[PDB]
């Protein structure tokens, strides 16, 4: 739910864009959001 | 840090970036960074360009620091390869646990065999991949 | 198809009108073909024409069965429209009854050909969406599969 609130739309926008802001958002997502998902995967 | 960068490597980097430093103050712009990366022999990626921009105008000593970081990454890869190769004392991909413990005891780091006994057990013959994973934790 | 759309709109309280207003809940598009613009009717017919052209491209030809050597059958009584000119009434509502062909069964080979043509049409729609995305910057759609 926390990811879907804000983080998931950012990831979707980054995926759609595939810019400096886009690169920064992608780096943020890959360094903060998905590590938590991997930790909570079990 | 620049100890990872070799004397020949830092000399070559300085020779390549002397053109950038010839501008008057060494303030290398994005175009100068692109030309320096092209002259380095490897095309920089988008992440590398973003990191250089964030660390920046960029400077010739900053280029030296980036080259030193790249050399450190190369040295880390070489150390990983050395851990994968040398640890296979048997040479068949499965090093003996006793041989690995003896090698660890007789090491420059002067590590304790009893202390690292649990790590050695976790890893009869310890696989080379298992030894590399244990070394890299 | 327009009659079916009008019936669905009537089920949703939407009705045909000269002007379409969201507050009035009236859809000008869901109107009879004669009442609506002739260009709209031609565009609607262009869908079936394009489907027939795609079928012909796949070597499939559909021709109306001639009324020859066919035994007569009983026909259910239904209202018959007078053969005279009709003028649309804006005040009068739309009460369409589109035909239903659930009882009629298509051929199995024709069903497979229709499935292939539907896949081709989905591919064409995905190509149009890809062109729109390229106008917007490009993207990947799971539908285009």
């Amino acid at each position: 739910h926390v990811l879907d609130v804000g983080f998931l739309p950012d990831m979707r926008a980054a995926a759609s864009l595939d810019t400096e802001m886009a690169l920064a958002l992608n780096r943020y997502l890959c360094l903060a959001v998905l590590p938590l998902i991997t930790k909570c995967a079990p | 840090m620049a100890d990872q960068l070799t004397e020949e490597q830092i000399a070559e980097f300085k020779e390549a970036f002397s053109l950038f430093d010839k501008d008057g103050d060494g303030t290398i712009t994005t175009k100068a960074l692109g030309t320096v990366m092209r002259s380095l022999g490897q095309n920089p990626t988008e992440a590398e360009l973003q990191d250089m921009i964030n660390e920046v105008t960029i400077d010739f000593p900053a280029f030296l620091t980036m080259m030193a970081r790249k050399m450190k990454d190369t040295d880390s890869e070489e150390e990983i390869r050395e851990a994968f190769r040398v640890f296979d004392k048997d040479g068949n991909g499965y090093i003996s646990a006793a041989a690995l413990r003896h090698v660890m005891t007789n090491l420059g780091e002067k590590l304790t065999d009893e202390e690292v006994d649990e790590m050695i057990r976790e890893a009869g013959q310890v696989n080379y991949e298992a030894f590399v994973q244990m070394m890299t934790a | 198809t327009h009659e079916k759309w009008a019936f669905d709109k009537i089920q949703n309280n939407w009705s045909y009108g000269e002007n379409v207003d969201e507050e009035l809940k009236t859809h000008p598009m869901l109107r009879p073909y004669k009442t609506f613009s002739e260009k709209d009717k031609e565009i609607y017919r262009w869908p079936i024409k394009e489907s027939l052209k795609a079928m012909i491209a796949w070597e499939w030809t559909i021709e109306k069965a001639r009324e020859g050597e066919e035994e007569r059958t009983e026909k259910k009584k239904t209202r018959k429209i007078s053969q005279t000119a009709q003028t649309y009434d804006p005040r009068e509502g739309y009460n369409p009854q589109p035909p239903d062909l659930s009882g009629v069964t298509l051929s199995r080979e024709l069903q497979a050909m229709a499935e292939q043509l539907a896949e081709n049409y989905h591919n064409t729609w995905g190509r149009k969406k890809k062109q729109e995305l390229e106008a917007k910057g490009g993207g990947t759609h799971p539908l285009l599969v």
